[PDB]
């Protein structure tokens, strides 16, 4: 603590008097994973292997929830052609948890297969299929070529080209009504200021990359809007009480000791916010329960100290911290 | 930047895609402090006119 | 007439001492 | 005399992350400039009685 | 079934207030001794909330749902067993249906082939719909038990619920306490929330009726319908989480 | 509006520059057999430069 002086103020000496220094650090012992105990898989393979599929205007939502999921198969393992993802982190998909997730199946050709992704502008980015700005999810494509294709062409997949307006996102269109560009009525077929959105797909083997149809899966996911039950194969260790840790808690991380809650709390509370809007407080996962969270590593030092030309004796104050309870 | 906790930016997202959002949050709170110094400077030397 | 750092500095005289020196 | 306080940077910036406190270190002495000011006030606090 | 009441007479809309009712809880986090400031659609203070009545009088309109609504019902008899919601109003396209059979709460979203005023009827039988396919939800509440004898007298208790649409979540909100409308504050519990996603631009209220659809008569209660605006409303937190004062910012 | 053509090989282009030209009128009309381009709305041509 003579040296603490040297290394704050970047001198050779000491000046006679009292000069603060640093504040406690207190390492965290060992790391606290809490998850619920669920013996059930997700149905990931329910989406990706089926047989029929549906199109792009009205596509088949799957709400996938309460269940462990596997990402094995996305990650570690490549069957499939491309890993795209936004604002998740493909490393950490295993590692944040979240409610449900709404898968969207559907086949576009090679060529219009660029104008996924949010903020775009095409037939398919405009009338078709938007994503919003704020959007969370990963997007997952796979080559049927060698499946799906057909030598007259696939005229079973449908897609529609015209709409009055923009589509706003997450919507199916449903609508079987007649493009109407004039003042006539179109009775239900084509005809003068009738156009018909509804086209077939070109799909072929033989012919180019724009020809080549992909199966393209569209995770959307739903972070911090209600408790989370759906995560990757994370391990469950015992709770830690009267000691400084690290926290894992339903993918929120942090750094306190656990206390018992005095208060009366709402049932349905996954946790709670102080002045600071920071968790304080947070409901145990797999038991009813509420435990606070105090953190750690709190109050300075100061040094009392005469100079190099007189002592070597140094005086510590700590400041705020009783001494009771208890820098390298 | 999305969110103001630091646990939920460095672990929700990739270490390039971390220190653009750190560094706004961290700028925002020495912003936060060059408010407060300045005006511990002001308001005492009143006190000690 | 907390947990984030913030730390309040005590004086050195105290006011008993002050009516001490009044 | 007036309310003498002392703001950390550690704990108010960060919130105890290891990312917080390696990129603190690229900003360098801004927070060398701030504590120094409020020990400033402090001396002069204590010459005031 | 499909045979409507002839002894229906329609009142007119009258107007009373809420004076500082409509106040609930924006979102499951416990604050304790702050202040908080929420946007969110809220109802204006001292607004005109249209005053309805059911005792041979029986008022029920067809009503627009634009943003969200609040229903504050004041019963003794409990007539009012369910609620009916939609757009076009028929098997076209899709709508929302609250059925309560006394033994728990049946929300399914169907196609639902409605009559042109259908009815509810211990429980005789309750059919508001002819026929019914492709189903998108199913749900099964909490059991409970309630009572369908009729009374006339005073009116004991108040049940205020909150139906709204938020980012295609249907949330609902409800409290129930003891006591022509009473004042006070009070807030609004968490119940359930159901992801229906489906628009809804009317509404209409559900009455079961008694016999000691022809004659079936009925006994006295009230019920009200409010509207959403986007205000902002501050809001107390004590230290056990229920909030005992609300401010609208822009009244006064 | 022009009687007279030419084939396929021999086809003169009009040169079309500082000018006001109305596309306005055909596309609320649109007598036309089929049209079929890629990435370009043919309406979308109405408003630009």
């Amino acid at each position: 603590p003579l040296s603490e002086t040297k290394c704050t103020l970047k001198s050779f000496t000491v000046e006679k008097g009292i000069y603060q220094t640093s504040n406690f650090r207190v390492q965290p012992t060992e790391s606290i994973v809490r998850f619920p105990n669920i013996t059930n898989l997700c149905p990931f393979d329910e989406v990706f292997n089926a047989t029929r599929f549906a199109s792009v205007y009205a596509w088949n939502r799957k709400r996938i929830s309460n269940c462990v999921a596997d990402y094995s198969v996305l990650y570690n393992l490549a069957p499939f052609f491309t890993f795209k993802c936004y604002g998740v982190s493909p490393t950490k998909l295993n590692d944040l948890c979240f409610t449900n997730v709404y898968a969207d199946s559907f086949v576009i050709r090679g060529d219009e297969v660029r104008q996924i992704a949010p903020g775009q502008t095409g037939n398919i980015a405009d009338y078709n299929y938007k994503l919003p700005d704020d959007f969370t999810g990963c997007v997952i494509a796979w080559n049927s070529n060698k499946l799906d294709s057909k030598v007259s062409g696939n005229y079973n997949y449908l897609y529609r080209l015209f709409r009055k307006s923009n589509l706003k996102p997450f919507e199916r269109d449903i609508s079987t009504e007649i493009y109407q560009a004039g003042n006539k009525p179109c009775n239900g077929v084509a005809g003068f200021n009738c156009y018909f959105p509804l086209r077939s797909y070109s799909f072929r083997p033989t012919y180019g990359v724009g020809h080549q149809p992909y199966r393209v899966v569209v995770l959307s996911f739903e972070l911090l809007h209600a408790p989370a039950t759906v995560c990757g194969p994370k391990k469950s260790t015992n709770l830690v009480k009267n000691k400084c840790v690290n926290f894992n808690f339903n993918g929120l991380k942090g750094t306190g000791v656990l206390t018992e809650s005095n208060k009366k709390f709402l049932p349905f509370q996954q946790f709670g916010r102080d002045i600071a809007d920071t968790t304080d407080a947070v409901r145990d996962p797999q038991t009813l329960e509420i435990l606070d969270i105090t953190p750690c590593s709190f109050g300075g030092v100061s040094v009392i100290t005469p100079g190099t030309n007189t002592s070597n004796q140094v005086a510590v104050l700590y400041q705020g911290v009783n001494c009771t309870e208890v820098p390298t | 930047a999305i969110s103001s906790v630091l646990n939920d930016i460095f672990s929700r997202l990739d270490p390039p895609e971390a220190e653009v959002q750190i560094d706004r949050l961290i700028t925002g709170r020495l912003q936060s402090l060059q408010t407060y110094v300045t005006q511990q400077l002001i308001r005492a030397a009143e006190i000690r006119a | 007439t907390k947990f984030k750092g913030l730390t309040v500095l005590p004086p050195l005289l105290t006011d008993e001492m002050i009516a001490q020196y009044t | 005399s007036m309310t003498k306080t002392s703001v950390d940077c550690t704990m108010y910036i960060c919130g105890d992350s290891t990312e917080c406190s390696n990129l603190l270190l690229q900003y360098g002495s801004f927070c060398t400039q701030l504590k120094r000011a409020l020990t400033g006030i402090a001396v002069e606090q204590d010459k005031n009685t | 079934q499909c045979v409507n009441l002839t002894t229906r007479t329609q009142l007119p809309p009258a107007y009373t207030n809420s004076f500082t009712r409509g106040v609930y809880y924006p979102d499951k986090v416990f604050r304790s001794s702050v202040l908080h400031s929420t946007q969110d659609l809220f109802l204006p203070f001292f607004s005109n909330v249209t005053w309805f009545h059911v005792i041979k009088r029986f008022d029920n309109p067809v009503l627009p749902f634009n943003d969200g609504v609040y229903f504050a019902s004041i019963e003794k008899s409990n007539i009012i067993r369910g609620w009916i919601f939609g757009t076009t109003l028929d098997s076209k396209t899709q709508s929302l249906l609250i059925v309560n059979n006394a033994t728990n709460v049946v929300i399914k979203v169907c196609e639902f082939q409605f009559c042109n005023d259908p009815f509810l009827d211990m429980e005789s039988e309750f059919r508001v719909y002819s026929s019914a396919n492709n189903c998108t939800f199913e749900y099964v509440s909490q059991p409970f038990l309630m009572d369908l004898e009729g009374k006339q007298g005073n009116f004991k208790n108040l049940r205020e619920f909150v139906f709204k649409n938020i980012d295609g979540y249907f949330k609902i909100y409800s409290k129930h306490t003891p006591i022509d409308l009473p004042q006070g504050f009070s807030a609004l519990e968490p119940l359930v929330d159901l992801p229906i996603g489906i628009n809804i631009t009317r509404f209409q209220t559900l009455l079961a009726l008694h016999r000691s659809s022809s004659g079936w008569t009925a006994g006295a209660a009230a019920y009200y319908v409010g509207y959403l605006q986007p205000r902002t409303f501050l809001l107390k937190y004590n230290e056990n989480g229920t909030i005992t004062d609300a401010v609208d910012c822009a009244l006064d």
